[PDB]
């Protein structure tokens, strides 16, 4: 059940995604 | 059925237009940079972008 | 051999430092934005970044 | 590699293990 739960993980990445703070 | 037509995953401009088309129902703020989103995503399909927009609205 | 240690693919900051470390031999121009490169690449490993730098020098 | 990393997980439990604070 843990393995099937990990098959539904998001993409390994994209954490701390931020837009460019451009004035 | 004769003509075989291949439809690949969308490129950057198509992802821009998909993210624009999936947001005409909701009011978004004007400081959201959709072109940056379309530059960051490569292997996404249309359903993935719709999923992102839906989680944001939720 | 007891301690098992997992070493994943590098994240953004590590890709920044890898691209900096693989270019100390060559003179590069100062308008090259390496942080943009490290933001664009997700599934790359260290060998891929070294391959990119080598093709540029060639 | 993620699945082999999860095969080396500890026992699913034992978090917030505490001795009885008995004076």
């Amino acid at each position: 059940y843990e393995m099937f739960a990990q098959t539904l993980q998001q993409s390994r990445g994209f954490g701390s995604f931020r837009f460019p703070s451009g004035n | 059925l004769d003509q075989l037509i291949y439809i690949p995953l969308p490129d950057e401009k198509s992802r821009v237009a998909i993210l624009k088309a999936n947001l005409r129902k909701s009011p978004v703020a004007k400081d959201v940079d959709l072109e940056f989103l379309a530059k960051m995503t490569n292997g996404f399909s249309g359903a993935d972008l719709t999923e992102i927009c839906q989680r944001a609205c939720k």
